RNA sequence: ACCCACUCGGCACCUUACGAGAAAUCAAAGUCUUUGGGUUCUGGGGGGAGUAUGGUCGCAAGGCUGAAACUUAAAGGAAUUGACGGAAGGGCACCACCAGGAGUGGAGCCUGCGGCUUAAUUUGACUCAACACGGGGAAACUCACCAGGUCCAGACACAAUAAGGAUUGACAGAUUGAGAGCUCUUUCUUGAUUUUGUGGGUGGUGGUGCAUGGCCGUUCUUAGUUGGUGGAGUGAUUUGUCUGCUUAAUUGCGAUAACGAACGAGACCUUAACCUACUAAAUAGUGGUGCUAGCAUUUGCUGGUUAUCCACUUCUUAGAGGGACUAUCGGUUUCAAGCCGAUGGAAGUUUGAGGCAAUAACAGGUCUGUGAUGCCCUUAGACGUUCUGGGCCGCACGCGCGCUACACUGACGGAGCCAGCGAGUCUAACCUUGGCCGAGAGGUCUUGGUAAUCUUGUGAAACUCCGUCGUGCUGGGGAUAGAGCAUUGUAAUUAUUGCUCUUCAACGAGGAAUUCCUAGUAAGCGCAAGUCAUCAGCUUGCGUUGAUUACGUCCCUGCCCUUUGUACACACC
C-alpha cells in the first residue's frame, strides 16, 4: 500500500509535475477503515488556480476484501502553462537593476 | 420479517401428458391409407397440421388460438 | 528504495517506448453468393 | 540606637555552571570508567506482604524482629506531546446579548415527527448537527407495506429424460377481479430451443453506514499546519508559531535566538455597481425623413406604418480595455500596523454578494441514487418480477415548519398601472397571442415561437386614486358543510385541482417559553424555476415597496486561545 502509492508518487514528480498527492481509503485486511496521504513538492488547494493547474480523479478499487478510494492529485509548474497563465496569481517578480556609472560632466555627442 | 403464513392448497404447473399420438392414419387394408382426423383450411397450415375432435369442436392447434372451424 | 526502483522500470518502459522497434469470402456477400437454388421444397393444400 | 567596611559561626535567598543527573533539578545530588579521605544503616522486578510462623515488648490496641509456596512481564521514575477537566486568565458572533424590528409560542387549516389505530397504515433520521429533511407535492406507476393472481428474464458445467417426442402454445367451458390455458375438462399443436437433479450463477428499496468506496453534514460565521539554515534538549521535542498592539484572518505592526519561507486566510474566480471613450447590431434602440391618423391651427402637440430610405450607439446588448489602491487632507495611536472623520468619487463595511477553500476529527447521515461494494440472508409456495385492489392521507392526543386572520396604516367596489430571474414542441403536442361561445371555470377555429425574433411590456402583487361600509364577530375572518358545472388523467369514491351559490366556525394581539435580523438589509408583496399528466400552504432564485434600532459590550449562551492538573493515549462514551 506504499510501495505502489510511493512508486506512482516518485514518477509523477519525475513526470516534471510542481507537485501530487495520492490518498488511500478502505479497508486492507483489518476490519477498520483506514486513510493515508501521500504528498510531495508544492500543491495550492483553493481559488482559481485550482481548475488551473492541479488535476484529480477518484477510482473505486474493488478488491476480494471490499473496495477502496484512489484519489489522485496532480500539480503541473506553471512556467510551462502554454496556453493560460503562467504562474500563480501569488508569483511577483522584480526586476532586477543594472550598475551605472554616474557623474561624468556632461559634455554631448554628434551625428 | 415475518417468514411463511400461508392457507396450504399449492399448485402444479403441466404435464403435457404422455400420449404415443398418431396412432391416427387409418388404413383399410394394404397398403391404403384413409386418414382419420380431418385438415386445417388455413395457409400458415400447410395440411400437415389437424383439427382436434371434441362436442361442437374442430380446432387447429398450429394456430395457437385462431381460427375456430366447425363442422 | 523498492518504490524508488519501481519508477526505474516505469522510465524504462517508458524510454524504451520512446523508439523501441485476408481470408476473402465477406459473409456480407457469402449468402448472396451462396443464393444459388435446389435449396427448397413447398407443396400443399389438399382437401 | 544607627551608618560603612572586615571577619568568624547561624537561618536563608538570588545568579551562574566549570561540574552532575534519566530528567525534574542539585554549591551538592559537584571534585565517579581519569572509578579508593573515614564510617554507620538500607535496597536488589512487580504481586503474594509487612501476610504466615517463632521469639520479644505492651493492660489493651498494638511495637520490634519477619518468611515461603504460588503468581506475573512488567510495575515504576522524570520529562515530551496530544485529549479532557464541574481550574485561572484572555478573546470572538445577533445560529450571543445590548438597542430595536417582525414574529413564532394562543386560533383555524396546511405539512412533517411521535403516539394510537391498522390487513397494511413501507422506511431512514431524534439537541444546535431529527421533525416543508431523503429533493419525500404517494390516486395507478412511484412502492420498499398489506390482500390475492402470473411469469424466469434459474447464465453456464456434468447428469437424467427423450426423436415411438425432450418441450412449447391454445379455441370454448369450468374457473378467475380479469378476453391470464393460473388451474382443470376434451386434444390439436409444437421439435431438442426446454425440462428434472446436482454443482454454479443471477436479481432483491432483503440485513449490516458498527465491514466499505464515494458523497455529504458537522467541528468551522473557524484560523490553523509545515519545512530550510540557526539557538536549547541525551532524547521524544522546542524556538521560529510571542506579553502587548491591530485585523474578519498566525491580517499585520512591534517585541524578539531567531532569520527568512510555503499550504490555509489573502491573492484568485463569478455575479451586482461605474464608461456620451474602443469594436457593433431589423433578433436591441434612438433621431431625421417618406407614408400615415387625431386635435389645434401661426411654426405645434399625441399616435400608426418588421424594411420606404438616410444617419447614429445615450438608453439595450457583450467582446476588449479603464477604474479603487480605503485616494487627498486632517484627527488619534509605540505618530508603528491601523483606526476615525471630512472632501472628491459609480464605488471607500474584505466595494456588496457568493464560488473555491489546508492538516485533522465523527464509529454523524447515506447499502432506499448508483450495474460503487465485503459479508450475511433470500432465490420458484421468491425477500426476483409483473398484474388487480388497498395503504403510505388512517385519529381520543403531544411536538415542529408553515399559511391565513383577528380589521378603519381596513375589507370591499370601480379605476390609475409598475418589475426582475426563468422556461417553452422532432420524429412532436411544449409556451401560447389573437377572433368567436360561456357568469366563471372553460370550450372552440386558428396563429407566432427550437426563441434577445412569438407567448411577453409576462399591464404580477403589495402599492396610488374615487367611492360604498362605520365599529357593532360588522360587509373583519373563512374553518366546516350541502348542492351544481368544468379540467388533468385508463381511473378522482377516502371528495387531484378549478368555478358558482348557500352554510358563516375558531380567532378581539395570544402564558411560561423561543426563532430571525444591522441597508436597498429587515419586514410586507407577488413572479419564475424545480417537482409536474393533474396537484404549493414547500423550496430555489427574482424584482417591487421599503422602515425602527446597533455600530457596542462579555451579562446570558456558544465556541476558540493560552495557563494549569492528569494515574486518560481506544484519550472522560
Ligand atoms: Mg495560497
Ligand atoms: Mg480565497
Ligand atoms: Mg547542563
Ligand atoms: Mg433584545
Ligand atoms: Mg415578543
Ligand atoms: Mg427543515
Ligand atoms: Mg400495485
Ligand atoms: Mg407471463
Ligand atoms: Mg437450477
Ligand atoms: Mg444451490
Ligand atoms: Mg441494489
Ligand atoms: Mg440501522
Ligand atoms: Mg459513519
Ligand atoms: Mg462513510
Ligand atoms: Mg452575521
Ligand atoms: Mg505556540
Ligand atoms: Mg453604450
Ligand atoms: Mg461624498
Ligand atoms: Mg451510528
Ligand atoms: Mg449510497
Ligand atoms: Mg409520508
Ligand atoms: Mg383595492
Ligand atoms: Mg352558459
Ligand atoms: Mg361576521
Ligand atoms: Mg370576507
Ligand atoms: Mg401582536
Ligand atoms: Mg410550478
Ligand atoms: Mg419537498
Ligand atoms: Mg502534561
Ligand atoms: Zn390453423
Amino acid at each position: 500500500i506504499r510501495r505502489a502509492a510511493y512508486g506512482v508518487v516518485r514518477y509523477v514528480m519525475e513526470s516534471g509535475a510542481k507537485g501530487c498527492e495520492v490518498v488511500v481509503s478502505g479497508k486492507l485486511r483489518a476490519a477498520r477503515a483506514k486513510a493515508m496521504k501521500f504528498a510531495d513538492g508544492f500543491l495550492i488547494h483553493s481559488g482559481q488556480p485550482v481548475n488551473d493547474f492541479i488535476d484529480t480523479a477518484t477510482r473505486h478499487v474493488l478488491m476480494r476484501q471490499g473496495v477502496l478510494g484512489i484519489k489522485v492529485k496532480i500539480m503541473r509548474d506553471p512556467a510551462k502553462s502554454r496556453t493560460g497563465p503562467k504562474a500563480l496569481p501569488d508569483a511577483v517578480t522584480i526586476i532586477e537593476p543594472k550598475e551605472e556609472e554616474p557623474i561624468l560632466a556632461p559634455s554631448v555627442k554628434d551625428y | 420479517k415475518k417468514v411463511y403464513t400461508t392457507p396450504k392448497k399449492i399448485k402444479h404447473k403441466h404435464k403435457k401428458v404422455k400420449l404415443a399420438v398418431l396412432s391416427y392414419y387409418k388404413v383399410d387394408a394394404e397398403g391404403k391409407v384413409t386418414k382419420l382426423r380431418r385438415e386445417c383450411s388455413n395457409p400458415t397450415c400447410g395440411a400437415g397440421v389437424f383439427l382436434a375432435n371434441h362436442k361442437d369442436r374442430l380446432y387447429c392447434g398450429k394456430c395457437h388460438s385462431v381460427y375456430k372451424v366447425n363442422a | 528504495k523498492e518504490a524508488q526502483a519501481d519508477a526505474a522500470a516505469e522510465i524504462a518502459e517508458d524510454a524504451a517506448e520512446a523508439e523501441d522497434a485476408l481470408q476473402d469470402y465477406l459473409n456480407q456477400q457469402a449468402n448472396n453468393q451462396f443464393n444459388k437454388v435446389p435449396e427448397a421444397k413447398k407443396v400443399e393444400l389438399d382437401a
